[PDB]
């Protein structure tokens, strides 16, 4: 993610996802930041430890298999779900897992919103949030 | 280096003594035959050198030995680039020494 | 490419300096703390020479309390009494008793609260940070004495030699609970003693032993600051001759990739010249 | 009755069964010390070795013939076989004896124990001799210590333990013989 | 490096590839498995120079468990050939594929953790580990045995 | 000159990252701190309702 | 290494060099305050290894 | 020893040498196991001062002066007074003159049995072991 | 200062400086090697923390201007304030007022007399040591 | 980093002999007594073998 740079950043993609994504290009950015810091296990303040748990969630939210893409209404959701809250109270190991269960149980009549909008409105915010919490993550 | 040991080589093949011969930096030597060879226009080998350098170097320390009439002894001052022992000219010359005197600060 | 290995050579360098500045600094807080250490060793041997050395009483509550250190360069020392802790503890367990796991030092709070979770109910740090005296081991043994248990297992390491670093386990008995109990056999081995104190010996027998747990702790937490500075002077002695290992191979193979730098580079150029030439 | 034998001994067997068998066993403080209480010697008549302990240092472990020492019932002297005791100390001067020439350092309070093999330990949290005394500051500090009276009586607790150190230390500098 | 550890044959485990490690023709309970065991030797290749510099005692507890996991799961690798059986006698081990992906989940979930490393050297299955692991506790006890002494041969 | 001779360490160390003037970074830190004075009502009568 | 950490534009302080960086052009105020900071940032880009 | 191989010689090993060379390279293997940290590393559990002690005797077993090759009978006899056991009682200052006492010492039959039998025959173990223990070895 | 040379050596400088500096190069040596001590918060025995605050000003010491040199007598006494322990080792709010103080405060005559003579006779290095402890530096 | 005091008898008798032995390769050359007056000695093999 440090390395991997694009020259048009913003203006080029979903307006959606660019409400949702800045927000997750600089946290996995103080993800790694205290990477080099976790070799001793001081734990500075439970801020070091904190986004050591975020980020490490972020990025295993950003995983996914081969030859299935995804569309990016369902994308922008998957990482909705994960740069605000719904996923801190759930393990590193089932994140993957989780995002179908997001992706699934959340009624398909937000995401066609999603797609003609093209951006999250409060409209639609307060029914994504509110969607984000009845579903049942299998994290235990 | 080739003027010094035919003087040398006169004091042992003639005059039959035992004969120093101070090489100072054997490396220079190299160095020169290098310069030579590249000027004549022949490939470099490895990392720079002469191809000849194992064999430019044993037409010297070749000449530097003991025979029935006298011996020629030689204490050859000796570079070693870039802190390498494994650089081919310091490597070459290491496998005619048969003592090393090392001066400390 | 070629400055990777250059600027980590470089890097291997300066931690080598690092870990060698770091191993004469352990040896001189060692040989200082040494003396400390020698002369606090003196005060607790009058009180196991009374009461003796009872570690495998049958107790109902029982204080354990891990000495361990704060910084975390001390090479498997910590581990090592988080090891015998938990090894004495499954030891005098076996009654369905009660107990309450102390740690002396941070390092014994990232290692405890993780392996008997059940039974932590106190973490005590920032001892070393200047020196350990009397009076601070006091207040912590008052800690000690707010739990009111019927014995008190101290886990530290003793400073041997400055290699050698024995872990040992110190007990003390409660006084109206087991202290006059376990010194019973045919009357008592007490009652030879004549009290020459104030009130009642169940008021002598109480001062002594929360005197004796200040200075067991007071000697616990010096002999293990100073074993905890006498092997990290050994940690970083393997530091240093490790990142001399590593620096004398990543030397050799910088020294391998110059000369394969040079010679194929040449080789490059007498390849364009010999299509021109 | 001693049917129940906790010691170094003991620990041992139910440590070797329980505790996994990679481990030495762990030390105790009883090995580390060499003379104890029961088991006879240690006076070889006049002299009887006296231990005179602070946290901070040893400030005798030499033998000796007489010590006297600032029982809460009084100063008593200790001879080379004494009865075994357990006198805890008020402030006062411990004197010890070796002969003709005496060191006497004030104590703060402790402990004292002899043994029934003879060896007394003298133990205080802090002994300072009275050349490092000034009378000049303990007048001066028992002045404000029996003055201020709280009647939170933790503090008077600490006040008479002011005015009962102070005052044995004052009429211990002017005891010189 | 794999060859100078003693580790044979020396395939190098996160430098081998295949198109078949895919879970859509070996099923994803065999490519679990395997991305787990990868998994856990690229996490213990991370700590290699730490574990140089430093040594292993001051690692966390969740990562010297990855540790002595991995210097498991890399002499579980470890077999003994049929054809190398000439120049080492140790005989040789065919190990079935559903062996070795049982062999090699118990050793990432945990199942194993009690076994010491070298136990897992040289051995076909994860049965022949538990065979291994127990002789060679007998032959840390058969040193305390006997006192063998042969008498009264030399008329024989 | 300010930073160097340490007029502002009572700002914290993120408040002085995209900013301008100095007059920005003591007004960045303003918000950054009523920021983090916030968030600490989470019950209800926000977004999240439906009838809003 | 300087963009890495989010920082832009990324000018790397010290390896930037000007003919104007003179006491006599800019200023000894101006100097000063520009060595200070290269003073500063190289101090701490030798405590970097020793703070790891 | 640990990175010299021959795999096609050791087909073609003199038999008797090939019975205890097994031994003997296994010893040195698990002694190769003690390189490095017998209390240089980081510590000592001195239950393996058995094979650290008995790798150093089978290293300056296997010393030898230069121009001058000994035969491969008296290679054996004293490779197996070297690996079972029979000079473990002597110090490790002294094993270059126990080995030479041994050859020297031992009757130089069992030298011409070895090598016309070409193996240890069950007949010469027996006599190999009762000359084995009537020897003098320095030092101890 | 360890990896610059000069083949020619002390044959070719000031005789002056050469019994002045002779001290310099040593004890800059002496501070080279001991430099991953100055990081340390934990202070040492007192001769390496001796050795590092000499350093230090020694360090500050050859610290120079551009287009400004400076000539020899005046080098020769500035170092000779510094090798001979006439140091600032007061605390350091006094660089501004103590550097060229030494130069600016002695009187010049005995710059007359060093470049005259071009060696710190017995004779000059008394009332050098005199006129060295007579600095004022009237700004603290 | 600890001290001589430390050391053991026999680890002071090697520092007793060593440093003797580093003196003992110490020779003052002919070549040198032009200009530093101590007269210069050749040494023979067999006194050398001797003398160390």
């Amino acid at each position: 993610v440090g390395l991997s740079v694009s020259r048009v950043g913003s203006a080029a993609q979903f307006p959606g996802m660019k409400q949702v994504a800045g927000t997750l290009k600089l946290e996995l950015a103080q993800y790694r930041e205290v990477a080099a810091f976790a070799q001793f296990g001081s734990d500075l303040d439970a801020a070091t430890q904190y986004v050591l748990e975020r980020g490490a969630r972020l990025t295993e939210m950003l995983k996914q298999k081969q030859f299935a893409p995804i569309p990016i209404e369902r994308q922008t959701v998957a990482v909705y779900a994960a740069t605000k809250g719904f996923l801190d109270k759930v393990r590193v190991q089932d994140i993957v897992a989780a995002e179908e269960a997001v992706i699934s149980q959340v009624n398909p009549a937000v995401f066609k919103i999603l797609k003609a909008n093209g951006k999250i409105t409060p409209a639609l915010d307060a029914h994504l949030k509110a969607e984000l919490r009845k579903v049942k993550l299998p994290g235990a | 280096a080739l003027t010094g040991l035919t003087v040398a080589e006169y004091f042992r093949d003639i005059e039959g003594q035992d004969v120093l011969l101070f090489v100072d930096n054997i490396f220079r030597f190299t160095q020169a035959n290098s310069e030579v060879s590249a000027l004549l226009g022949r490939i470099p080998s490895a990392v720079g050198y002469q191809p000849t350098l194992a064999t430019d170097l044993g037409g010297l320390q070749e000449r530097i030995t003991t025979t029935t009439k006298g011996s020629i002894t030689s204490v050859q001052a000796v570079y070693v680039p870039a802190d390498d022992l494994t650089d081919p000219a310091p490597a070459t010359t290491f496998a005619h020494l048969d003592a090393t005197t090392v001066l400390s600060r | 490419s070629n400055q990777a290995v250059k600027q980590r050579i470089r890097a291997i360098k300066n931690i080598g300096k690092i870990t060698k500045a770091m191993k004469m600094v352990a040896a001189s807080k060692m040989k200082n703390a040494q003396i400390a250490v020698e002369q606090s060793r003196g005060l607790v041997d009058p009180f196991v020479r009374l009461f003796g050395d009872f570690p495998a009483v049958n107790s109902n509550k029982s204080v354990v309390v891990a000495v361990t250190s704060d910084k975390g360069l001390c090479g498997g020392l910590n581990s090592n009494i988080t090891k015998y802790t938990r090894a004495t503890l499954a030891t005098t367990e076996s009654e369905g008793k009660d107990v309450v796991v102390v740690s002396i030092g941070d390092k014994g709070r990232s290692q405890l609260t993780r392996i008997e979770s059940q039974r932590y109910q106190l973490a005590i740090a920032d001892t070393y940070k200047v020196r350990v005296t009397f009076g601070q081991a006091s207040l912590i043994v008052e800690e000690l004495i707010k739990h009111n248990p019927q014995s008190y297992q101290i886990l530290f390491n003793k400073f041997r030699s400055a290699i050698s670093f024995k872990p040992t386990v110190a007990t003390i008995l409660s006084p109206d609970l087991l202290e006059k109990q376990l010194e019973d056999v045919t009357g008592n081995s007490l009652d030879a003693y004549d009290i020459e104190a104030s009130h009642e010996r169940s008021d002598v027998l109480r001062d002594l032993t929360e005197f004796h747990l200040g200075v067991t702790l007071y000697n616990a937490m010096l002999e293990n600051n100073c074993s905890e500075h006498a092997s990290r002077m050994s940690a970083m002695e393997n530091s240093t001759k490790s990142a001399g290992e590593m620096l004398g191979k990543l030397t050799l193979d910088y020294n391998r990739k110059r000369q394969a730098t040079i010679t194929t580079e040449l080789i490059e150029i007498i390849a364009g010249a010999s299509a021109l030439m | 009755e001693a049917a129940a034998p906790a010691g170094p001994k003991e620990f041992t067997e139910v440590w070797n069964k329980k505790a996994p068998s990679t481990l030495i066993v762990p030390e105790f403080p009883s090995n580390y010390t060499a003379v104890k209480a029961v088991g006879e010697g240690q006076v070889h008549g006049d002299a009887f070795p006296v231990n005179f302990y602070t946290p901070h240092s040893i400030l005798s472990q030499a033998q000796k013939d007489t010590v006297v020492l600032p029982g809460v019932d009084g100063y008593f002297g200790v001879k080379a076989s004494h009865v075994p005791t357990i006198a805890q100390l008020k402030p006062g001067v411990v004197e010890l004896h070796s002969g003709a020439e005496s060191e006497k350092f004030f104590v703060s309070g402790g402990f004292a124990f002899v043994h029934p093999n003879g060896v007394t330990d003298i133990c205080v949290l802090e002994a300072a001799t009275l050349d490092q005394v000034d009378p000049a500051a303990v007048k001066s500090a028992l002045a404000a210590a029996s003055a201020a009276q709280p009647t939170d009586e933790f503090e008077q607790a600490a006040n008479r333990a002011a005015i009962e150190l102070y005052s044995a230390l004052e009429s211990a500098v002017e005891a010189k013989a | 490096s794999i060859a100078e550890l003693g580790i044979y044959p020396a395939v190098d485990p996160l430098d081998s590839t295949s198109r078949m490690l895919n879970p859509n023709v070996i099923g994803a309970e065999h490519y679990n498995v395997a991305r787990g065991v990868q998994k856990v030797l690229q996490d213990y290749k991370n700590l290699q120079d730490i574990i140089a510099i430093l040594g292993m005692d001051e690692l966390s507890e969740e990562d010297k468990l990855t540790v002595a996991r991995a210097r498991k799961i890399q002499r579980f690798l470890s077999q003994p050939f049929q054809v190398a059986e000439v120049f080492t006698g140790t005989p040789g081990k065919y190990v079935d594929l559903a062996d070795t992906i049982s062999g090699f989940q118990g050793v990432l979930t945990g199942k194993y953790d009690d076994l010491p490393e070298m136990a897992f050297y040289m051995v076909g299955d994860i049965k022949e580990v538990k065979e291994k692991a127990d002789k060679m506790a007998k032959d840390i006890a058969s040193r305390k045995e006997a006192d063998n002494k042969k008498v009264s041969e030399e008329l024989k």
